[PDB]
């Protein structure tokens, strides 16, 4: 529930995946 | 997912198997939402037309995969189905308008780093992230191609696009409840969901507060990757109404 | 394809 949508491999780690900026970039 | 890349390992620790006991076979993709809550479409339960009709004890959960095939022990969990909920009004018969099913899970499922359930939108994360442009990213084991399978999770990120372009891309009555992502023809990219794929997850990471929001179902599309055409999605805030009533009254 | 599952799931 508080913890949702926060992967344990990477945002709970501060890790990105491989793909994860071409999201951010798309968000203008 | 056509056009994809596989996964990396722990990147879509939501994602869910819906498996079939008998024949044992991939029935669906789906997503955990709580410890005892999975979100899938409608139609990989229901769907009269082609003689679909699953019941509880027809089916498992499997959470924590990365191999489509694999028994991936000490990694993936297995969990029985306690009850099924499809959306009073899922509309199989027309244009799979409100394409949307809860599964309730016999037993909670213990997170781990492979297994973690994902968010709902709220009213303004979806207000701010739904818009023409913005990608989100659909994850599945279906087919590589329209008409083969793949050995891991696929990935593909996708940009929303404009409500005129998905109505008129097809004869299908679009209905508020669905969206549509995909690449234009004048783009270059390419990339869809496809046949296997379906109730599986497209999620966006918002930039706001740095985490994942499911957005869309995997619900339908004409063929798989065709230029002019897009995926359709089942509109997830739109239907939350549903899903909170569900949750509260047999949660 | 798929590899059989504990029977432990299948009961
Ligand atoms: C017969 C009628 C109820 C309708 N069936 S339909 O499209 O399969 C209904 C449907 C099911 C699921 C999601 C959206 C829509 C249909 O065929 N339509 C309704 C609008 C025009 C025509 C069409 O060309 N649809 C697109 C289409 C149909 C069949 C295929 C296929 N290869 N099976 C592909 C696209
Ligand atoms: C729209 C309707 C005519 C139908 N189109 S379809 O071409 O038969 C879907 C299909 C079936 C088998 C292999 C490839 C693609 C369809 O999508 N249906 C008919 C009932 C259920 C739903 C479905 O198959 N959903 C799975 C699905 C398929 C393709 C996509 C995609 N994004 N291209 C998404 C979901
Ligand atoms: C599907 O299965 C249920 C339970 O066996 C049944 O009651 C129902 O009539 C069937 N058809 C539907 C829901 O369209
Ligand atoms: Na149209
Ligand atoms: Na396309």
């Amino acid at each position: 529930e508080a913890d949702c949508g926060l992967r344990p491999l990477f945002e709970k780690k501060s890790l990105e995946d491989k793909t994860e900026r071409e999201l951010l970039e798309s968000y203008i | 997912i056509v056009e994809g890349s596989d996964a990396e390992i722990g990147m879509s620790p939501w994602q869910v198997m819906l498996f079939r006991k008998s024949p044992q076979e991939l029935l669906c993709g789906a997503s955990l939402i709580s410890d005892r809550w999975v979100l899938t479409a409608a139609h990989c339960l229901l769907y009269p037309p082609w003689d679909k009709n699953f019941t509880e004890n027809d089916l498992l959960v499997r959470i924590g995969k990365h191999s489509r095939t694999r028994y991936e022990r000490n990694i993936e969990k297995i969990s029985m189905l306690e009850k099924i909920y499809i959306h009073p009004r899922y509309n199989w018969r027309e244009n799979l308008d409100r394409d949307i099913a809860l599964m309730k899970l016999k037993k909670p499922v213990a997170f781990s780093d492979y297994i973690h359930p994902v968010c709902l939108p709220d009213r303004e994360t979806a207000a701010s992230l739904l818009q023409a442009g913005y990608k989100g990213r659909v994850t599945g084991w279906g087919n590589l191609k329209e008409t083969g399978q793949p050995s891991v999770l696929q990935v593909v990120n996708l940009p929303i696009v404009e409500r005129p372009v998905c109505k008129d891309s097809t004869r299908i009555r679009i209905t508020d409840n669905m969206f549509c992502a995909g690449y234009k023809p004048d783009e270059g990219k390419r990339g869809d969901a496809c046949e296997g794929d379906s109730g599986g997850p497209f999620v966006m990471k918002s930039p706001f507060n740095n985490r994942w929001y499911q957005m869309g179902i995997v619900s339908w599309g004409e063929g798989c990757d065709r230029d002019g055409k897009y995926g359709f999605y089942t509109h997830v805030f739109r239907l939350k109404k549903w899903i909170q009533k569900v949750i509260d009254q047999f949660g | 394809d798929f590899e059989e599952i504990p029977e432990e799931y299948l009961q």
